[PDB]
């Protein structure tokens, strides 16, 4: 009886053995620095801090008056930001070319490239100096706003793509309201993209902008969408509300 | 009812009883006051039958009840997933929804098809009310049979069927066809005398449902309706409760098998889910996911259709069936219990051989006229056919020149029409030919004389003589012959020839046929000139000195196909006896005719005879047949039958009551056989339900049989029940053909789902796609699997034995799910990490990223390659993981189907495309295959998106693996079929 026992083994091992020679086959097809294919990146999502999740995405609520509903949003602030800091990204380089910024050569310690530089300065006030609430404890909270990286994909030589937050309707209710959002005019530099590889810029950070809320009334649900412009950016996708723009409620109490 | 001491009693002891009178009959007024208190004479019919219950039964047992109960388990996974919070288990409602709709559906389909083969049944049917003949208040009158009361007088002749039960008053040579009561295939003698105690066997007692031949009585009726001898021997059948069918006992097994899997795959799982870190409860929705991942969603379906297929097969052949599983029982089928009068004979008297120019001849008694016809050059031929044309009473009813002569409907009797269908036969055009010879003189059936006389003036003028033509009892002919014609003369009637002729009555009559002599005489037109009154009360023409003509016999011939088909089924290994309640001497008769015995087989009491020994010194062993009488059956226990019935091989029961016969298939069945039966009276109703499948003539049949089988032949044509093997035969091996195939794709859908569980990897495969899998692509081949041609001579085989021949064996599955499942596990996953390799997530990347990847708030999750996606993003991917796997599984699904074209044989012998069935179904497999990737909006709707022209290429070597692999297999199995390589590799 035990003969039929070491067949469905002989069997295994041998789909077992087929299948891993077909994992060494694919580990070495693939590439290592530019995407196989990237089928579903025809246009990228942009992520908030701090990230605050309702039933249904972002709603961020707290109240001035109490350092507790506010304390762990900068308490996610500020922990984000720690490698938006010079003492762990300065492995890395300062780019000032204003415009795209193409490596076609590798050149770095294990046969890597040169990745981009940026630090809370780029944020003024957004970046825990002078305000270690970022916005918060004023009633006039600091979003951040950073795009997903995509290997190769430019959004446009024309100009720098730009984040606009806004409400969804309430236009005779209220002021429209105004974010000034840091870098000014709200404008991530051309010398980011593209993204390489993880392999390719291991020491690199996603540029990103802040929005200082100022119009928003006390004690009132609103609805903000901080919606990025570019030419490659389609923030009008149904399926997929995180692309290209980003919603949140938020209500400040006081 | 009151039936056991109505004939015992005096007719002066009767009319109280009833409060009637023998000669003037039931007054009016109380016999409409008894059908009031007795309801009509006719019986009822299995009420309580609504038109909802009907399709409540079709809907369960055996797939029926795994699919609800795997049902109900998505319901309260859908439940303990609603109690701690979880999104889009829309998958569980769909899962639990399609499977009772593959089960309501399955049981509509059945409904069609009892409903559509009922009133296909119903149509052959006769809805003219019987008549009876009956007496009130001293005045003779037509009613309906229904308005009959007990006290009732009635009377009957040549062609009425019988109204009630009657008990006879009064009898003028009225004999009557018992045929479906008992077996008898003989005329009954009804008189008035008490014959026996029994009714059964008295002969002054007109059964309720039998059918007069000739002569004419009176009686009382006794009992009207359920209670007569048909009446309650059909109460009988209700009572007799039918066993599962053979094909449903095997799907119940191979339920065992799934139900025995899904479970021990849940606790191992089950027992990994707790071991591996998870709440009890996410453990056990596992284990329930796990358990029913093995039901199989479509297998209900593609099995009823291929059942739809035979059974359309075989209407197409007049063998309509009733339920869609009886398609399967013949080919499992291992002993036939038959019925003799009627099923296995015609029941109808013919002409079966005949005695002139010193000679026996065998007529042509198949209905029709296939065999082999008898010397009609003779000069005595014609002349002989003269005396039994002419000296003919009866005649054939109007209007049936387009119906086979057999077939015909003849007034008067079966001894005269027995004479009249031979000579239409063998002359044609009896009655129109007889009108050319006029009649002077007549005498009928006669007491004194005990012959039927008649003279006649000859066709033709030139010829003033006058004929004489007299038929009867052989030897009341004989003596009133002094002459006979032989050999083209007329011969003195010497010694040498009334030897020859007591010879042949003795030999035609060892046979049990009723035989009756033929003579002419011719008288001068000199004493008898044209215009001579002839004078019936003196003798003033002559009654002796006749010239005789010849022997005439006739018997009950077996129905044309019926030989051959018996013949087919014992080689197909199936064993068939014959339970009939005729007469021994009859019973032997036609079993060594068609087959039941073999030529040189003899019983007991043969070897006694021949060995001229006692019966008691003869060893039994030494008897390859044996007949055993109904009134001897009883004397036996049951551990002697056992004894004796698998001591005689053509094993014969004679006169047998409906309820023996019962007992039979009760003591065949209590030793494991598939045992069919085949029926046409109500002495079979009981027996048929019995009976794995109860076969019903379909012309023949009285009600209760067909109304107590599975299957009727519509024509009667015997030779449907060997076509009906080799398709039972044939779905068998092409449905574990078909099974098998379906099967296989469990393991590949419920591997990613242990993966996505153990491993942690993100969604291989989603429910909303296994569901096109089962219920959408691999329908189609699965039953086109049905097609298949035997590959060997199934027809040849023993019956299959139920206890180790099983549409599902433990073989069977464990090749399917195990070791091609295996293989397109590989694929699938082989396929799986392609598919996220290329699309940036590396393989060891996907061990334990599920949860960060169906996590619904990281909008930014990194890649092997670096790269953040967000959440609807990355679903596509695992929509893509859906999709891929989903072709990488049908892509081996061609690989497969082909594989089941045979178990044991290979396709550069037999042929790829073969069949034409299967082929157009492969092509409708990948049409849909294309359809469900790149048409625009599948995405959103199911989870289906565009794949890459190259991920169709991934899966294509598994599937030549799978090719090369079986074929190996099935290469050498049956090339080197020794031990090993059949036992373990052998489905
Ligand atoms: C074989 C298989 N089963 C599933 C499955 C899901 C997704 C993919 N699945 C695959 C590939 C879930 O949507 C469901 O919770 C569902 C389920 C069913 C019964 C009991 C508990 C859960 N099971
Ligand atoms: C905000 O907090 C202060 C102190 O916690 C409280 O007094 C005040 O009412 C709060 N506002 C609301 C709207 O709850
Ligand atoms: C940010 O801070 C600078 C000085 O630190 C100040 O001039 C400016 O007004 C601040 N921005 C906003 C929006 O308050
Ligand atoms: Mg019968
Ligand atoms: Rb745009
Ligand atoms: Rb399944
Ligand atoms: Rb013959
Ligand atoms: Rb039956």
């Amino acid at each position: 009886w035990v003969w039929i026992s070491l067949y469905y083994v002989a069997f295994y091992v041998v789909m077992s053995g087929i299948f891993a020679l077909c994992i060494y086959v694919l580990m070495r097809t693939i590439d290592p620095y530019t995407p196989d294919y990237q089928d579903q990146l025809k246009s990228p999502g942009v992520t908030l801090r701090p990230d605050v999740y309702g039933e249904k995405g972002l709603d961020i609520s707290y109240n001035v008056s109490d350092s507790t509903t506010w304390a762990g949003l900068a308490h996610t602030l500020h922990r984000f930001l720690a490698g938006y800091s010079p003492a762990a990204q300065e492995g890395s380089i300062n780019c000032t070319s204003e415009k795209y910024f193409f490596q076609e050569s590798f050149l770095a310690p294990n046969h890597t490239k040169f990745s981009c530089k940026f630090t809370a300065d780029m944020l003024q006030n957004c970046s825990g100096r002078p305000d270690p609430t970022f916005g918060f404890a004023e009633g006039k909270p600091c979003f951040i706003i950073k795009m997903n990286r995509i290997v190769k994909f430019l959004p446009g030589n024309s100009t720098a793509p730009r984040v606009d937050c806004a409400f969804l309707d309430q236009p005779r209710d209220g002021p429209p309201l105004q974010v000034e959002y840091f870098p000014a005019n709200g404008t991530y530099s051309l010398h980011y993209f593209p993204y390489y590889g993880k392999k390719a810029q291991p020491h690199y950070s996603n540029p990103l902008v802040a929005a200082k809320l100022l119009n928003v009334p006390r004690n009132r649900d609103v609805v903000i969408v901080c919606k990025i412009l570019a030419e490659h950016v389609s923030f009008d996708n149904p399926h997929d509300p995180y692309e290209g723009k980003v919603e949140f409620k938020l209500k400040i109490q006081k | 009812g009151m039936e056991i001491n109505d004939h015992q009693l005096s007719v002066a002891e009767l009319e109280q009883k009833y409060q009637t009178s023998a000669t003037k009959g039931l007054s009016a007024s109380l016999a409409a006051e008894l059908l009031l208190r007795d309801g009509p004479n006719a019986l009822r019919p299995p009420r309580g039958t609504p038109e909802y219950v009907k399709f409540a039964r079709q809907l369960a047992g055996g797939l029926q009840c795994l699919m609800w109960v795997a049902a109900a388990i998505c319901l309260i996974a859908f439940a303990i997933q609603a109690s701690e919070g979880d999104l889009t288990t829309d998958d569980n409602l769909y899962l639990a929804l399609a499977l009772i709709a593959v089960v309501v559906v399955t049981g509509c389909f059945g409904y069609y098809q009892e409903f559509k083969s009922t009133n296909i049944i119903a149509s052959f049917k006769n809805l003219v009310p019987q008549q009876a003949t009956v007496i009130r208040d001293g005045d003779k009158f037509q009613i309906n049979a229904d308005q009959l009361v007990v006290g009732d007088l009635v009377e009957m002749k040549g062609g009425d069927r019988v109204p009630a039960d009657i008990r006879i008053l009064q009898a003028q040579g009225c004999k009557v066809d018992n045929s479906s009561l008992t077996g008898e295939s003989e005329p009954q003698t009804r008189s008035p005398e008490c014959t026996h105690e029994s009714p059964l066997e008295t002969r002054n007692i007109a059964f309720f449902s039998t059918m007069c031949l000739e002569g004419t009585a009176q009686g009382l009726v006794v009992n009207t309706g359920d209670r007569t001898i048909i009446g309650r021997i059909a109460s009988l059948a209700s009572g007799v409760e039918n066993e599962k069918t053979p094909i449903a006992i095997e799907i119940e097994h191979f339920v065992d098998i799934i139900a025995g899997l899904a479970i021990l795959f849940g606790a191992t799982f089950f027992i990994v889910a707790m071991c591996i870190g998870y709440t009890f409860l996410r453990a056990m929705v596992f284990f329930m996911a796990i358990v029913v991942a093995y039901v199989p969603e479509g297998l209900l379906a593609t099995v009823t259709v291929c059942l739809s297929l035979t059974a359309k097969r075989l209407a197409s052949k007049n063998c309509v069936v009733k339920n869609l599983e009886a398609v399967e029982t013949l080919g499992s089928t291992s002993v036939i219990c038959s019925d003799k009068t009627g099923t296995l004979t015609q029941n109808r008297m013919t002409v079966s051989h005949l005695w002139f120019d010193n000679h026996i001849h065998s007529a042509d008694t198949t209905e029709d006229q296939s065999g082999q016809t008898f010397d009609q050059s003779s000069e005595t031929w014609r002349a002989l056919c003269r005396v039994l044309t002419l000296c003919n009473r009866a005649a054939f009813k109007s209007g049936q020149d387009a119906v086979p002569v057999p077939k015909r409907i003849v007034i008067g009797d079966a001894s005269e029409t027995a004479l009249l269908k031979f000579s239409e036969l063998t002359l044609g055009n009896a009655m129109g030919y007889r009108e050319r010879f006029p009649k002077v003189c007549e005498i009928p059936f006669n007491s004194t004389n005990k012959f039927q006389l008649s003279i006649h003036t000859l066709e033709d003028p030139r010829d003033p003589r006058h004929v004489l033509v007299m038929k009867g009892a052989p030897e009341r002919v004989l003596e009133r012959c002094s002459s006979i014609l032989i050999k083209g003369q007329e011969l003195p009637l010497d010694e040498q020839w009334r030897e020859a002729f007591q010879t042949a009555y003795l030999s035609l009559g060892g046979l049990g046929e009723r035989v009756l002599g033929f003579c002419q005489l011719y008288l001068s037109e000199k004493d008898y000139p044209p215009g001579y009154a002839f004078d019936v009360e003196a003798m003033n023409f002559p009654t002796s000195g006749l010239c005789f003509a010849g022997l005439v016999s006739m018997i009950d011939p077996p129905r044309a196909t019926v030989p051959d088909a018996v013949l087919k089924c014992r080689t197909a290994g199936i064993r068939v006896i014959m339970v009939t309640g005729d007469h021994p001497i009859t019973a032997k008769a036609i079993a060594a005719s068609v087959g039941i015995i073999s030529e040189g087989s003899e019983t007991v009491e043969d070897i006694a005879a021949r060995l001229r020994v006692p019966v008691d010194q003869v060893n039994r062993k030494d008897a390859r047949a044996c007949v055993i009488n109904g009134m001897q059956l009883k004397d036996m226990d049951p551990s002697e039958l056992v004894e004796a019935l698998r001591t005689h091989p053509e094993m014969v029961f004679a006169r047998t009551s409906p309820q023996q016969k019962l007992v039979i298939v009760e003591s065949c069945q209590r030793l494991g056989a598939i045992v069919a039966v085949t029926g046409d009276g109500v002495n079979d109703s009981p027996a048929l339900k019995k009976a794995d499948i109860g076969v019903a003539m379909g012309i023949a049949g009285s009600d209760a049989a067909k109304n107590a089988a599975d299957m009727i032949l519509l024509d009667d044509n015997f030779a449907s029940i060997v076509t009906g093997v080799e398709q039972g035969r044939l779905i068998f091996d092409n449905l574990k053909k078909s099974i098998a195939y379906t099967l296989t794709s469990n393991i590949p859908e419920l591997t990613p789902y242990l993966i996505y569980i153990t491993v942690s990897v993100p969604l291989p495969l989603g429910c909303i796609t296994i569901l096109f899998i089962e219920l959408c692509t691999d329908i189609f081949p699965s039953v086109s699997l049905a097609y298949e041609k035997a590959e060997s001579d199934i027809m040849h085989l023993r019956p299959r034995n139920p206890k180790r021949d099983r549409l599902v064996n433990e073989p069977l599955a464990a090749y399917s799910y195990f070791q091609i499942g295996a293989i397109q596990s590989f694929a699938g996953f082989t396929d799986y990490f392609t598919a996220m390799a290329q699309e940036g997530w590396f393989p060891l990347l996907c061990v334990g990223l599920r949860p960060q990847w169906e996590n619904h708030h990281l909008q930014d999750l990194q890649d092997s390659y670096g790269q953040e996606w967000t959440f609807g993003q990355r679903l596509y991917q695992q929509y893509t993981c859906y999709t891929v796997f989903f072709i990488s599984i049908e892509m081996c699904q061609i690989a497969d189907v082909l594989i089941r074209k045979t178990r044991r044989l290979s396709a550069f012998q037999q042929g790829f495309f073969r069949n034409r069935i299967l082929v157009i179904a492969i092509v409708f497999q990948v049409c849909i295959g294309c359809f469900l990737c790149y048409c625009p909006g599948m995405p959103n709707i199911f989870n289906f998106m565009p794949i890459r022209f190259q991920w169709w290429l991934v899966p294509m070597p598994f599937s030549l693996l799978i090719f090369v692999y079986d074929e190996i297999r099935k290469l050498g199995v049956r090339c080197c079929p020794g031990s090993w390589w059949d036992q373990e590799l052998y489905y």
